[PDB]
């Protein structure tokens, strides 16, 4: 994987030339606005149980069907299953805003999960929705002024909402 | 590719789990060293023609046979002294791209891994490219821990090609 | 699934076997006990909705809040009696599977595995069920082979909710 | 896999409903059925050998080709592998008769022959005669009205038949 | 298939390597060998219609009832005469191709593999083919290093047939 | 794998037939001209490494962009894969060569390697270019009339072509 220092250097490398004045400060300024990341990363991550159940919760009282018996979450172990599911892709975001590259999350996450879903007959486009709701509900909590240093962190939470878009679109 | 950031993902993903604190302190160590290898990597790109240029004459110097002798791996030859100038040009953006990434992963990668075949199968001698890294050592013309993060980088590079 | 049927299948199975006689001696040993456990889930079928409604109450009863709290994990609201009522319904049709299947395999498969995980993530509290469970094990109105059948299969289910 | 109790349960639960009137009656006669079941299963066990070993003298006596050098038995070791490809599918069906369901057959066995028959030009056509012929073979001795108590068993040996000719199938 | 020269380049190539030298020494080896081992396999296959015919009477002679038995396995029927005719056949056949390959390599895998399974299966007895073996050794009309070449691969058939 | 005997032994077995005396005196006529085999693949490998190393100082001089950085030869792990699958390539050739057979070369090494490097984006017709300046560099070393007693290898040098040419024509 890649962070986004890596990826500057890796697409610099494979035109063989050295990092441009822009590239550098591009750098800089993503390390000068650090302390944002961490910040984003720690409140989504100490969340995270919070924000899977109520985006869960959200997902099944606008889409019944999947607990009605048949459902794609009937039975207790397709649900875990789908908790799991929803956990599991918040948890490759918080490693994408760590690193600020979508890589980790692409590679290791993303990739042929579309095809994955579709063999299992889980509905992609629903899947995408319970991504939809915990990107909501995790930019609220990243983004929540109290407790915190005030300063802006739209950028941030831009390139946050990214990642989820990203997720939902692998898999709708 | 190997940084800081990404040893410490990895770490996590291994595990299953989200990052942890001490895993987050990690990364804050390291935007706070970025600020100082950034400006190496700047400064060594910004006189770097000089710092290449001035690193293969000091190669030359030191081993004289490299002007001179039948041998398409010399750089008797002025299709040769491209390859030694290209060769160098190669090394020196390597350490700037590790001073970026906070790690050796980029010179790992794009330089390490195979280095010893490559030396091998083509008869350049590590000598040479050991020479040209002291030089630019040297002559960097950085003072602090922009140095201190400079030099690290080359000296790794140094190890490698013994 | 798992199956006293399917486990000894299973186990010639994986050895690459024929069946063993011990195999069909279980499966007859299987079927003798059909018998009783049958009728034991046919009862629990027909007088399933007065056991459910009479379990739902006895667990409001014993834990009145579940009737007022804001809470979408409470029976408060009319929506989640529904739920309740639901679940209720969903525990008593397994312990009706397992006695067709002769063991607990579909309760296992259906509603333990996750169970945990389930329970914790939506604020839905093991006694609740527990006390369902006790309520239906005593009127469920059976005797002989039957109730202990169908009891087995209700305390297995008390257990993995503690 | 699943059972003829398991199965009636599968299709219930995902309905969400109970077992119909209907349902317990007809797993009942299963079970009321069911020392003959039994008595089938265990003769064709018993006689697996002579089974497999009768119907591949019929099959290259009626399919000669496959035993002239170059056939797909010729070689002793090819010869080998047919009949324990015979002794497989002999062996499912029993574990499918014994369950009352053809998912041991189908999940374990007969998923995906077609295809590795194929790869190996192993004539299809010829596996699904070798078949057809341990189907007569077995119905006929599980059959049998010898050192048994009489009683009718022909509904037994219509779903016996059933199995072979489903495997017949998977690869013809 | 298993000679002399592919468990060489099998050695080397599991070791990931250039073959060595003991390994070209090996295939000299084997070389030398072929001489002798071809004109024995040549010779047994330019009167091998006299030794197989020789070869099933004498087996016959020795087993009288396989003239007379009611049986498909039985050479009592001019069908079964053929059948066993033809396997005759095919064991002379493996070893003159053991004597060309240099090894027992195309007996092990036409002949050998589910030679015990179909013995079985078919209630083949190996005396039948023992006698037989016996029988060709005897009468192969073999002197010098062919013979000793030819009589090896006719002991190794009748191992596997014990 | 085979050798060139035991194809000949598979061919003939599939047939049903023994050794025609056509075959037997091919294989006489491989054995009487085995020491010339013997010599070929000695000295071939004897060079593997300066075979290798100057075939792919050919191909680069021939073709700079594979080494313009962004090229399939940029950056010293892809330049050594590179070169090791130089070695890769020209090690199963001799082990073709010492068999008199391709099979090893076509079974271990050829199956599915065009397939390989375009999953990769490895310029297969560069790769086969490497693979001809290698044959090309070997059948002169093999073919020296130096430190060997004169005799005429030349029908040796064209199977080992052969194999060669075979390996070029599997991955362009
Ligand atoms: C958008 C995310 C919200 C925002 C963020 C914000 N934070 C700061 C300052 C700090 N954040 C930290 C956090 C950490 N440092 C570490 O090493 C770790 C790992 C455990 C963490 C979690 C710290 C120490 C600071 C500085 C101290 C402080 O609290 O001031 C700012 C100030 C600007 C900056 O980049 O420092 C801002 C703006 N602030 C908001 O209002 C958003 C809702
Ligand atoms: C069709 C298959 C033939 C048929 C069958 C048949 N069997 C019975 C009775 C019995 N079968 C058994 C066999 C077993 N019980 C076990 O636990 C095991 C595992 C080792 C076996 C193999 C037994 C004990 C009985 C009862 C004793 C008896 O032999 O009577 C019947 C009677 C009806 C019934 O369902 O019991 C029948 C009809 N009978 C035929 O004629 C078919 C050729
Ligand atoms: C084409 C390849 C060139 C050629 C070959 C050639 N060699 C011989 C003779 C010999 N080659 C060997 C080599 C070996 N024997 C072994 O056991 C091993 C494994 C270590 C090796 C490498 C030997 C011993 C001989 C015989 C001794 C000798 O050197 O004479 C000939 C003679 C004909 C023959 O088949 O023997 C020839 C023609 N000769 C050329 O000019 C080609 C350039
Ligand atoms: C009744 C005793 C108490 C009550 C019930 C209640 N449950 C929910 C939500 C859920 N119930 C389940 C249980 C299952 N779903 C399955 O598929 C299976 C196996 C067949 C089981 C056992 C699950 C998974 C949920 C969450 C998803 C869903 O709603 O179906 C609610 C609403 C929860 C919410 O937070 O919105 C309620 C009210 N709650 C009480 O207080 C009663 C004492
Ligand atoms: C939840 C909102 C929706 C849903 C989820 C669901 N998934 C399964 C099965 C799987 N989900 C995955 C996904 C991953 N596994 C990983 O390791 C990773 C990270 C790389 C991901 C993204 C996989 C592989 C499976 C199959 C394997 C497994 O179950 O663990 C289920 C159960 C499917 C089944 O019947 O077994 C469910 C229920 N289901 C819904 O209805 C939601 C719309
Ligand atoms: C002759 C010594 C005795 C005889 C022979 C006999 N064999 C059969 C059947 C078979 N013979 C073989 C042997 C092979 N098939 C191969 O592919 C190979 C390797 C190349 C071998 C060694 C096999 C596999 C069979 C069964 C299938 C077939 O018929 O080809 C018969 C007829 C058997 C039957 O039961 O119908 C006979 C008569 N039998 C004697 O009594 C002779 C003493
Ligand atoms: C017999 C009447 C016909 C025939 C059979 C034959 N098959 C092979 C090879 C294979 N057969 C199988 C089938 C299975 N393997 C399993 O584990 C199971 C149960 C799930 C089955 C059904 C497989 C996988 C193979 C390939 C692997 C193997 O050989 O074990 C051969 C040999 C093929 C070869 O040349 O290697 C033969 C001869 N062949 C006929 O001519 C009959 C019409
Ligand atoms: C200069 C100090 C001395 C000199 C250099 C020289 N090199 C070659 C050839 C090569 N140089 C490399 C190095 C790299 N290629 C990469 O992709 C990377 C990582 C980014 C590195 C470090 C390689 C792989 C080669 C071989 C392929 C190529 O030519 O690019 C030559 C020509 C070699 C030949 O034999 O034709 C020369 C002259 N040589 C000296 O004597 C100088 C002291
Ligand atoms: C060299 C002239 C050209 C070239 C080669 C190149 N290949 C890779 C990657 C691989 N090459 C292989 C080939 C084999 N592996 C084996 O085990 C065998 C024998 C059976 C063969 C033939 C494979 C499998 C790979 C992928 C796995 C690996 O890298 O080891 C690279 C690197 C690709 C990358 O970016 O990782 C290169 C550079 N490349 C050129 O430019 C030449 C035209």
């Amino acid at each position: 994987m890649l962070d986004a220092f890596a990826k500057v250097v890796a697409q610099a490398d494979a035109r063989g030339e050295f990092l441009t004045n822009a590239q550098f400060d591009a750098l800089s300024n993503l390390v000068k606005e650090g302390n944002k990341r961490l910040d984003a990363v720690n409140r989504i991550t100490s969340n995270a149980s919070t924000i899977v159940a109520n985006a869960a919760r959200a997902l099944f009282a606008e889409q019944p069907q999947l607990i009605q018996p048949g459902g794609n979450a009937y039975t207790n172990r397709r649900m875990a299953a789908c908790l799991r599911d929803m956990e599991i892709i918040l948890r490759y975001v918080t490693y994408a805003i760590l690193a600020g590259d979508s890589s980790v999350l692409d590679d290791r996450c993303l990739n042929g999960l579309r095809e994955t879903y579709q063999a299992l007959g889980t509905p992609g486009s629903s899947v995408a929705v319970a991504i939809q709701k915990m990107k909501d509900a995790a930019i609220a909590i990243a983004n929540d002024p109290n407790g915190i240093t005030p300063g802006d962190c739209s950028a941030l939470m831009s390139e946050i909402a990214g990642y989820f878009d990203r997720a939902a679109a692998a898999v709708a | 590719m190997k940084t800081p950031i990404t040893e410490a993902i990895a770490a996590a993903d291994t595990q299953g789990r989200f990052l942890s604190n001490t895993e987050l302190q990690a990364v804050d160590g390291r935007f706070k060293r970025a600020v100082a290898s950034m400006e190496a990597a700047r400064a060594l790109t910004n006189n770097a023609q000089s710092l290449i240029d001035g690193a293969a004459q000091a190669v030359y110097q030191k081993f004289p046979y490299t002007t001179t002798m039948q041998g398409s791996q010399y750089a008797s030859t002025p299709e040769g002294k491209a390859k030694c100038a290209r060769d160098i040009g190669y090394y020196l953006r390597m350490i700037t791209y590790c001073l970026v990434a906070g790690g050796t992963g980029p010179m790992d990668e794009y330089l390490i891994a195979g280095l010893s075949e490559i030396n091998s199968t083509f008869d350049l001698s590590p000598s040479w490219y050991i020479e040209a890294l002291k030089y630019i050592k040297a002559n960097h013309g950085l003072t602090g821990q922009a140095a201190v993060e400079a030099n690290a980088y080359i000296d790794y590079a140094i190890n490698a090609l013994s």
